[PDB]
């Protein structure tokens, strides 16, 4: 439909609209016109992405400013869904406006997901793909080929073919999804990865993952091209803190240091070889270093630094090199003794946690490395490696980790902690020392984003409570509200089970995971539900290790044999490709009526973007609260930082963290309002978390369902499933849950 | 074949055990029989490969497959793959020439 | 064994002082002893 | 050589109480037992095949870094920094002069480690330390 807001006409791609969607759109328009940030919590059962694109696209096309749109998702799979929705919305606009308006929309990802080279796309690791592409695209091969065509170095026809055409003609006007982008580029022998990255400045709407906005390693290059007044949308940002923390975190093992010494020795040998035959390169690099130039001024835009900047762009020193590491040999010696200090610090026998300042002071004592030269370690290394003609960098790959650690520890001093543990795995015959550099403050990574961009919209299906996010992340919102779906008839039945059929309490506490009563009680619940669940069943476990132990126990007892009679069993595995095949098989089994049960991890790969709308999901069995491993040094340090700084109680955050994941899985079952499913939370500890669940889920949880038994749960589920199989009365939803064009006008009249 | 953990304490049949290594060859041949490009909608491989240079804090032991004192796998993961392979084969068998 | 333990080397034995050496009769002949189950 | 004295080969397995020591003069590993016997009553030549550098017991110390080459550089750095020691404020904030000064100190340390000009450089160290 095509309705009107106060001054903005918006074209909806459907003849109908939910009341929540219109209210959602109105609030978004208010925020954009007033400016500032906002937090909106819309139910998962109502079209959210379509509403966002519809309003935002109209906003950019109507107002004179023509502000661009930045869409941030959490996974690559979500980008595909957003692009597909964008294509459908744009097709509707092109059919109602009578012409294809000037519009460009592209998604972003790594080379591995867009490499068409027949020999480089067959790699199982993204780092290798990047190295091979850089070798064929850095320009060394092109320069060498120009001088002497006899050189055996090869080129990439996809990259080469792009030089023939201009940047504005890489793709035709419109929206190109990854599925469409690869097909178009394959027919013309072009590189999708390079086409997208060279058109970011021309795209009206750009979609990428959070890692491309918060991680300084890859965000800086992409961020440098986007506009400053563009609209920013954070879709499904209920777990943004984890991405923010992981961007400025590092882990060092004994093997990493042992591999670093070999690379350092190889680097010294390479320098000696180059010194004998070709010493002018070192002098030329040295001359520029004396002047005060850096990587940006020396490296060409075509080439990339070997070591990605591990700190935010605003924290990099703009002064010349201190002079200690100005020469190749001096820097190598500086690097070599730095590695030794790390190695001699890995022989500790008890856990030691110290701030970066203490580590720097001890480093300045045992050796004579100052803070300033340490900050330039990553920058200097990228220059030295580039000038060394290092076409093969397998030996030097480990040195990237050491450089990252040096630039991180010497840059930040607040909100960061250094952990050294004598046992990486507590259950190990031989100790395995580990050195972890953990980021405690979650607002450091996102601080530049909230300052560079004026308006930011944070939306997710289960972002609750809304008051904590501003507390955790230092930012302020003009408004923050959550919508409640106005469903005419109950479509989802959320239930909490505290004890089994035998009235014995059931819990997923790790210390009692090997309990014959709890294991059997959970197994009985799984079998009983599988008997009534028609097609699909998703089972989420607190941790993968818990799933392994409990699943093995069920196999010995014989529970699985009974489950196999009704549904096929698919289990999530650490391997990503194997898990993807399981999803394909699980979806195929649910579609053909064979019936399947999927066992996954609440904090796994499935829960972070995979949807189970209609048939692929009809019942959600949350086996226990997905509590994090409390006895973790990294987690314990993080809790202490929040308690002292943000005045957040340790128990409150832990419960909030666990619930934010349990709710996350709950919202991946409802698409629209004709979808239905039963949500059961199997733990005695869920009985008091009703107030912590999302408002649209808590409202559906009755007071009688707060503590149910397995036998009582089955009876209610059978009744609910039978009730939802009846033909819905159209009159019951003509204008109370779904709005036609006429009804929408009426609502705009009464409100006005 | 029943998806049960093999115990080194108890040994079964000498004759049949000779085929244990052959099965390891069939499983690899069956893994390729099932491996094929997957739609980007449910492509979980790309989600982890979205940022090839992502480096944070490695997950705790609760987030990784179980291991023994010696550090090797306890073998419970193998049965999980076995049941996953069995389900995948059953669905594939449906999509035959007929 | 004690001498090795005092000097550091682990002894592969222990002192032998530690070892601790640890009405109706017509039915006769018909009833079997079902003492246990 | 893994855990046994080069001279007496007193392995840690049979002698867990063994403690190793090094001497800055030639950076040669030696257990405490050998040090006392050979140097208790006076200086003596190093008891290594090919080494004839005399050393004293009082100069022995415990190795910090497991790499001998890095140990030599750090000790030389400590010796040089006991004479060549300045700060940024020493040049009134002149970064260009300070950077050149730092490079010169690094160049000296490099020459000492690899013995480029031992005679000339050593005299320079002696000359500067007086003033
Ligand atoms: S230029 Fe594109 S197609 Fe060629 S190797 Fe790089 S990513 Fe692959
Ligand atoms: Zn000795
Ligand atoms: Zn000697």
């Amino acid at each position: 439909m095509k309705f009107y807001i106060d001054d903005l006409p918006v074209l909806f791609p459907y003849p109908k609209i939910y009341p929540e969607q219109y209210n959602y759109m109105c609030d978004i328009k208010k925020t954009l016109d007033v400016g500032g940030n906002s937090i909106l919590e819309m139910p998962s059962g109502t079209g959210k992405t379509v509403s966002l694109l519809s309003l935002t696209i109209a906003y950019q096309m109507h107002y004179p400013e023509h502000r661009k749109i930045i869409y941030c998702s959490r996974t690559m799979s979500e980008i595909e869904k957003a692009l597909v929705e964008l294509e459908n919305l744009m097709d509707y606009r092109t059919k109602e406006l009578g012409y294809q308006e000037d519009f460009r929309g592209l998604g972003l990802t790594s080379r591995k997901n867009l490499c068409l080279h027949p020999e480089v796309s067959k790699e199982r690791k993204g780092t290798v793909v990047d190295e091979k592409c850089r070798r064929m695209t850095n320009g060394q091969a092109k320069r060498k080929l120009e001088e002497d065509p006899e050189a055996n170095v090869e080129l990439c026809e996809y990259h080469e073919n792009l030089y023939n055409i201009e940047v504005e003609d890489y793709l035709p006007k419109g929206v190109f999804s990854f599925e469409k982008l690869l097909k178009y580029c394959e027919e013309k022998t072009l590189c999708p990865y390079f086409i997208v990255r060279r058109m970011i400045s021309l795209c009206n709407i750009i979609i990428y993952s959070y890692h491309y906005l918060l991680d300084p390693k890859i965000a800086e290059r992409v961020s440098n091209e986007v506009s400053k007044d563009s609209i920013v949308i954070f879709d499904e940002a209920h777990n943004i803190d984890n991405v923010c923390i992981e961007s400025l975190s590092l882990d060092l093992t004994t093997d990493a240091l042992r591999r670093a010494t070999r690379g350092a020795n190889a680097l010294d040998e390479r320098i000696s070889e180059v010194r004998k035959v070709d010493s002018q390169k070192l002098q030329d690099e040295y001359e520029k270093l004396v002047q005060g130039l850096h990587s940006a001024d020396i490296l060409t835009d075509q080439e990339e630094p070997f070591v990605e900047t591990p700190v935010l762009p605003q924290d990099l020193l703009t002064e010349a090199i201190p002079g200690n590491i100005r020469r190749a040999e001096h820097f190598v010696s500086f690097l070599k003794r730095l590695i030794e200090y790390l190695k001699t610090r890995m022989k500790v026998l008890h856990v030691i946690s110290e701030t970066p300042k203490s580590f720097l002071q001890h480093l300045k004592q045992l050796t004579f490395i100052e803070r300033k030269p340490l900050r330039f370690c990553s920058e200097r290394l990228s220059l030295l490696v580039r000038t060394l003609e290092v076409t093969e960098v397998e030996d030097f790959t480990a040195l990237k980790d050491i450089a990252t650690f040096a630039t991180l520890i010497s840059t930040y001093e607040e909100g960061f902690l250094l952990i050294i543990e004598p046992y990486e795995i507590e259950n190990a015959a031989v100790p395995n020392p580990i050195m972890r550099f953990t980021c405690l403050d979650a607002s450091i990574a996102i601080k530049p984003v909230f300052e560079r961009f004026s308006s930011v919209i944070i939306t997710s299906g289960t972002i609750s409570p809304l008051d904590m996010y501003p507390r955790m992340l230092n930012f302020k919102t003009v408004l923050q509200k959550s919508y409640a779906m106005t469903l005419a008839k109950k479509s989802f039945l959320p239930m909490i089970i505290t004890k089994g059929s035998d009235q014995v309490a059931i819990s997923s506490r790790f210390e009692i995971r090997n309990d014959p009563s709890i294991v059997r009680n959970y197994g009985s619940m799984l079998v009983e539900f599988a008997k009534i669940t028609p097609d699909g069943m998703v089972v989420f476990f607190p941790s993968y290790l818990y799933m392994e132990s409990i699943v093995s126990m069920w196999q010995t007892m014989g529970i699985l044999d009974e489950v196999w009679k009704h549904k096929l069993i698919l289990v999530e595995t650490p391997d990503a490709q194997e898990t993807s095949l399981a999803l394909e098989t699980y979806r195929k089994a649910c579609s053909n009526g064979r019936g399947a049960i999927l066992l996954s991890v609440a904090r796994g790969k499935v829960s972070e973007g995979i949807d189970f709308d209609h048939q692929y999901g009809r019942t959600v069995l949350m086996i226990g609260i997905p509590f994090q491993y409390t006895e973790s040094r990294i987690l314990k340090a993080r809790l202490e930082f929040m308690r002292e700084n943000y005045r957040i109680r340790e128990n409150d955050f832990l419960s909030f963290d666990a619930m934010r994941h349990a709710a996350q899985c709950l919202g991946r079952v409802l698409r629209g309002k004709d979808d239905y499913g039963v949500m059961v939370l199997a733990d005695r500890r869920f009985s008091r978390k009703r107030s912590q669940l999302p408002k649209w889920i808590a409202q559906g949880l009755s007071d009688a369902d707060l503590n149910l038994s397995t036998d009582m749960a089955i009876s209610n589920t059978k009744q609910f499933l039978r009730t939802m199989a009846q033909p819905t009365d159209p009159k019951d939803q003509e204008g109370v849950s779904v709005w036609s064009y006429e009804d929408l006008i009426k609502h705009q009249n009464s409100r006005k | 074949l029943r998806g049960e953990k093999i115990m080194q304490n108890d040994r079964g049949d000498v004759i049949i055990d000779r085929y244990l290594t052959l099965d390891q060859e069939f499983d690899r041949k069956d893994d390729d029989m099932l491996l094929h490009p997957v739609k980007k909608i449910i492509d979980l491989d790309g989600n982890i490969q979205d940022d090839p240079v992502v480096r944070g804090n490695r997950p705790d032991f609760t987030m990784q497959p179980g291991v023994d004192i010696n550090g090797n796998s306890d073998g419970t993961v193998d049965i999980l793959k076995g049941m996953n392979r069995l389900s995948e084969k059953m669905i594939m068998a449906l999509k035959n020439e007929y | 064994p004690r001498k090795l333990q005092d000097l550091g080397l682990k002894p592969a034995s222990v002192d032998p002082a530690t070892i601790k050496r640890q009405t109706n009769t017509h039915m006769t002949g018909i009833l079997k002893d079902y003492s246990h189950r | 050589n893994k855990d046994m004295c080069p001279i007496c080969k007193t392995d840690r397995y049979l002698s867990p109480d063994v403690k190793f020591l090094v001497n800055p003069e030639c950076y040669h590993r030696i257990c405490e037992s050998c040090v006392d016997r050979i140097f208790s009553l006076g200086p003596a030549q190093c008891p290594y095949k090919g080494c004839d550098k005399i050393l004293r017991k009082n100069k022995f110390k415990t190795q910090i870094f497991d790499d001998v080459e890095v140990e030599k550089e750090v000790d030389i750095r400590k010796r040089v920094f006991n004479v060549f020691n300045k700060t940024i404020d020493d040049f009134n904030g002149d970064l260009v002069e300070y950077n050149k000064y730092l490079e010169e100190v690094e160049d000296i340390i490099y020459k000492l480690d690899h013995g480029i000009d031992v005679a000339k450089t050593e005299e320079k160290l002696r000359t500067y330390e007086e003033l």
